[PDB]
């Protein structure tokens, strides 16, 4: 009872130490309906094809590491189908399974949060009349690591300040938003299912993000063992995915 | 209503794949423990989506009874035939195994017991050694344990008063008969972890003794020198066995005896080597 | 259609090649499982 | 490691953390490594191949060595992955190391035709790809290196057609009598 | 009455001179049924984003022209997302619409045929032990013009015969493939629907080509016009398309 | 009701011609347009004024049963027996085609793809080159792709353990037996537009390989030199075919290739010239 | 008369040649008609 598979596409997942899963926002993702629709064309949904997981770049944690974020659509900008039916249509809209994966040992103590937060908009580093460049919320599969350095082209760049939620609003209240945490001594794997939500049917892939996956660790990773160093490895399956309007292919 | 549905070859089916859909739950099966000794219930529908598909494949052909009832060589008796009063000789005997021809062999031995009514074939072809043949009959006899054992191609044992006997002559087809599944016990032994009475010969050499097959020119003294083979083809008909084995997977050496090892020669197997791992 | 069959000898082992029976298992060598 | 056991394990590292290959096979059946299997030698009596397969990992290593791994067949007309997201864009199953030691994966059955050539040669039916969706982690004072077995049936799906004489053992001289 | 329009995807065409249309074989593209099937995986059917009007570069008619040929569906290679799903799967299937339009005017004469042959597997232009290399049936968009020049690497090279079918079997037979004649005086456009047909379920959208188009002019182009010089363009739509066994993107 | 019917070899039926009468409308069936892909409707009846007479002409011969169902030469396979120890030697492989002889090859190649079961039939002739034959048998068996190819009169492969082998012997009538549709697919394939894994071997080499069949003369070493030549021929029982394609127009040149082209020869169908087109 | 047939064998690829059944065109080679 503390096992889960979910099967999404060709893809299935397994983890033998999970904490439930959550479903944001109590709503499990559908297609879009004819009454809510705006879009007159008939939608493409890849089905098996696209909503599966993909397995992004895996980050590592240290006993320095302060925080991660990615956004979505964007991390699977790249990724397969997904990816591809994203900058071949105007419109696409898809609900996804996160699941975020970290393992350790009985003799590691570590806490992270996960976090998924909707029209995450963060602030910019600088004071005055800056903003943030379109290059630097749209990182791919990678993301963004807290860093302490200085940066490349700073009034472009995002706060690094990760417990202020990189919002200007206190973490600890980042709760409010879907989320588990991953504490090694409990659990291993963290899980949440989301639905579209944005305050229109179907939004643009390339120049807006519905949702940000942000991780960031408030207890800090702590070990006797010879590996004092661990990955964490996000995988995402897109659900009920569907685009319209389709075009020639955006680069 | 089964003249007609293996006329297609039809009883024996394969199950259909079912479609499957996306599983989110605490039912793990793809997860299971081997340590229980136990093979993996785990199905195509189980750990991916899959369509509906209707199979039509069929498992007739996989079947003991087809696997075992094709016919295959299990000896090669030489018979060369001399003239030195040409009574004294001219005769093959064969102690009777499906042991040294390692094809058939194998396949049987794919099982620890096994069970049959056997179609024993023979194909004898003449060599002519001298300009010419003329007309050569054969004669093959049965001689079971304890059963006289002719001597000579002389001796009265020919007389087959009650033994099996079958002729061949040159131009009549090959000969085939039947024999009723033969050993004294429930069924034959592939393999035996035992000895005899007296503590020796281990294996299979105790269990099935059948006697011999044994073979003479039967036409009288004549001038041209030639050479007759006959080959000994066995078909299983009727057919259980079980518990079975993991195959041979080395080369047979030696009839009743699971010895493998060569002189002078590394053992073996059929296993390929690669460079590498990553790389297949 | 279908086809014709009859054994032309008196003893059981002249017969033809037997009729197949189906697989019906039981798992016994995938599953003997002792508590199911 | 040839004409030992040790042909049967593969050896995972607590020394690496990156999305490395572990190893990878051909998954036609009657090919190598797997002819020498059950199912393979048998296979290696018929010329007609079709099914799923069922392959199922051991994870041998100490009570409290833990890994992720991910665990991939990668469908025909394509080469063998290079890396791990080439990987995964396949068919897979993620593996969580935990209480229980096994986990059972399956190559579906896919493939132009109904049926398959157990000796294809130059055509393949893909291949299987083991890599790392972690790391093997470590507590103290525990083994470094931890052990993985492999094993292979037929699923209901499987079947087999036209029976050849075996290709996988020979007889050269004579046998004894 | 002799008009004609078919509507696809987001694509309509339209012709006011035509001549009916052919369905090959005299079935309609269909999707693949429970009871043929092989590949057990859930199938990827594009719908609207894939079959829909593809129209490839234009090939020029002249005095001159002896023929052309292309492969399906090599030629729809780089078309939109029915080319992207052909090379992201094992396997896939499809049955097309294929319209070949050219127009002139009622002061010029000229007539092509119009065929659609299925295993169109053509010869090799020299004697001995030559073959086809993989280049010259996979032309993509382009095709093969029959050019009377001297070529390059010809023990791969096909034969450039065309009233031999290019398969060494005579030309003018090669009715018995589903095909319409474009006539000046008659008709403007040819249109040919054909369903999937091959002897396996579905086959590699890479490595087999299913149908060849092959046009070659049987009635010279002539005119007292200006312009002595028309184009012939080709626009075909996949009907039904569906794939399996999807992996990465084969190159 | 279908016993009596095709004694007489009358299932399906031409039909009849009827009686017509002077025309006059505005209907015009004389007139179509043969743009349209379509052969035209017009009928004797259309277009002149016909009696009526019942038809007793009869399609049957024409199926595609009676076309592919009688057995024409496919391959022939010269034996040259020597004797240098006689086992290095002494048998025939084949790679199993319809392709190497003209003749059937042509017909079938009237469609895309073809479907049926076949019956071999065997037709040996020992040609004697010494001043005798004595005892010849030879054996044929089936080595389907992946089955071990004998390298040798010798080895092991002709125990034919699993394989079917047939047997012949001087005198013997010709062997015959049946295959079933051996495919892996729903057809065979006589035309393939594409290549192998490897980008390489345009056409229907990728298709159907049906491994090979090898002979061998059975009857151990002996003085008389004798050629073996066994013709295999192939009819085609219970037949469906799809797709009609032109007939081939042209020699053929190789196998699984419809490559016509010849070294130094004009390039020639099998039209005829005329003087001129108002002369017939 | 009429005339008497029965199969010997157990597959079906032993059995003579088949019975003919009749054209049943569709007009698929001649008229394939998308309006008729
Ligand atoms: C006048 C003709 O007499 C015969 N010619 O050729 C013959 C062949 C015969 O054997 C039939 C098949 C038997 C062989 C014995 N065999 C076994 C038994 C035990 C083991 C361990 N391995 N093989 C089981 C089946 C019997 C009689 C004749
Ligand atoms: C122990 C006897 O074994 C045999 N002797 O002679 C034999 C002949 C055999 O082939 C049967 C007819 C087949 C030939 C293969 N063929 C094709 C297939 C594809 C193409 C493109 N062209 N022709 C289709 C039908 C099979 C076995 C034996």
């Amino acid at each position: 009872d503390r096992i889960i598979q979910i099967t999404r596409g060709d893809s299935t997942i397994t983890s033998q130490d999970v904490a439930n899963a959550i479903v944001a926002y109590g709503v499990w993702p559908h297609y879009l309906s004819s009454k809510d629709a705006s879009a007159i064309d008939k939608p493409s949904q890849p089905d098996t094809s696209s909503n599966r997981f993909y397995t992004l770049r895996s980050v590592t944690w240290s006993s320095s590491s302060k925080g991660w974020w990615w956004k979505l659509p964007d991390a699977l900008k790249d990724m397969g189908i997904f990816g591809e039916n994203m900058f071949y249509h105007y419109l696409g809209r898809s609900g996804y399974t996160i699941h975020v994966q970290c393992n350790a040992s009985k003799f590691h103590q570590g806490t992270l949060i996960v976090a998924l937060i909707p029209e995450h908009q963060i602030a910019s580093a600088l004071h005055g009349n800056v903003n943030v460049g379109y290059n630097y919320t749209h990182p791919g599969e990678t993301g963004r690591e807290v860093k302490a350095e200085t940066r490349l082209n700073p009034d472009l760049q995002p706060t690094e300040e990760y417990w202020l939620n990189f919002d200007g609003t206190l973490l600890g209240n980042i709760t409010i938003f879907p989320h588990q945490f991953i504490n090694l001594r409990s659990n291993n794997s963290a899980t949440i299912i989301a639905p579209y939500v944005n305050a229109v049917p179907m939004d643009s892939m390339r120049s807006h993000n519905n949702w940000s996956l942000v991780i960031i660790p408030i207890c800090p990773l702590e070990t006797s063992s010879a590996i004092n160093t661990i990955p964490i490895t996000i995988s995402i399956s897109p659900m009920c995915a569907e685009f319209s309007g389709a075009r020639a292919k955006r680069q | 209503e089964n003249y007609i549905d293996e006329v297609l070859n039809e009883v024996l089916v394969v199950p259909n794949i079912n479609s499957s859909n996306p599983t989110t739950s605490n039912s793990a099966p793809a997860l299971d423990a081997a340590e229980t000794g136990h093979t993996s219930s785990v199905q195509p529908e189980d750990v991916i989506e899959t369509r509906y598909v209707q199979t039509s494949q069929t498992r007739d052909e996989m079947s003991l009874e087809s696997f075992l009832g094709r016919s295959g060589c299990i000896h090669e008796s030489k018979l060369e035939v001399t003239l030195a009063n040409y009574n004294k000789e001219n005769f093959t005997v064969w102690a009777i195994n499906l042991q040294e021809m390692a094809q058939i062999r194998r396949k049987f031995e794919l099982f620890t017991y096994t069970r049959f009514d056997s179609e024993i074939t023979l194909v004898p072809c003449i060599s002519a050694l001298s300009q010419d043949i003329g007309h050569i009959t054969m004669q093959y006899m049965y001689v079971p344990p304890g059963a006289p054992v002719p001597n000579s191609r002389d001796d009265y044992a020919w007389q087959s008063g009650t033994n099996a006997s079958v002729f061949w002559q040159h131009g009549q087809a090959y000969p085939r008969f039947s024999l009723p599944f033969l050993s004294v016990a429930s069924a034959y032994y592939m393999f035996y972890d035992g000895y005899d009475e007296q503590d020796q010969n281990y294996g299979t050499a105790n269990t099935n003794n059948m006697g011999s097959l044994c073979s003479r020119i039967v036409t009288e003294k004549h001038i041209h020198k030639v050479h007759i083979m006959t080959r000994i083809y066995h078909k299983a008909k009727h057919v259980k066995a079980w518990c079975p084995r993991p195959p041979r997977a080395l080369e047979y050496t030696r009839a009743h005896r699971t010895n493998f090892k060569i002189e002078d020669r590394s053992i073996q197997t059929a296993i390929v080597t690669r460079p590498i791992i990553t790389t297949a | 259609l279908n086809y014709f069959n009859i054994n032309y000898f008196k003893d059981a082992a002249s017969n033809g090649a037997s009729k197949l029976e189906f697989t019906q298992d039981p798992s016994k060598f995938t599953d003997p499982v002792k508590d199911v | 490691y040839i004409n030992s056991e040790n042909m049967y394990s593969v050896v995972l590292q607590s020394s690496i953390n990156a999305p490395d290959k572990i190893f990878s096979i051909r998954t036609d059946v009657a090919s190598q490594p797997l002819a020498t299997t059950l199912i393979g030698e048998i296979s290696s009596y018929f010329t007609h191949w079709t099914g799923s397969l069922r392959f199922s990992f051991m994870f041998c290593g100490t009570a409290n060595t833990t890994v992720k791994l991910l665990l991939a067949y990668t469908p025909p007309g394509i080469a063998e992955p290079t890396t791990r997201k080439d990987a995964m864009l396949g068919t897979h199953v993620i593996w969580d190391v935990g209480l229980q030691s096994t986990i059972s994966m399956v190559v579906p059955w896919i493939s132009a035709s109904h049926y398959r050539n157990t000796s294809p040669g130059r055509s393949t039916s893909g291949y299987i790809t083991c890599w790392y969706q972690t790391r093997l982690v470590i507590p103290p004072q525990t083994p470094p290196t931890a052990r993985l077995l492999c094993f292979v049936s037929g699923c209901k799906d499987f079947c087999l057609r036209m029976a050849r004489d075996t290709n996988l053992h020979l007889q050269s001289g004579a046998i004894a009598q």
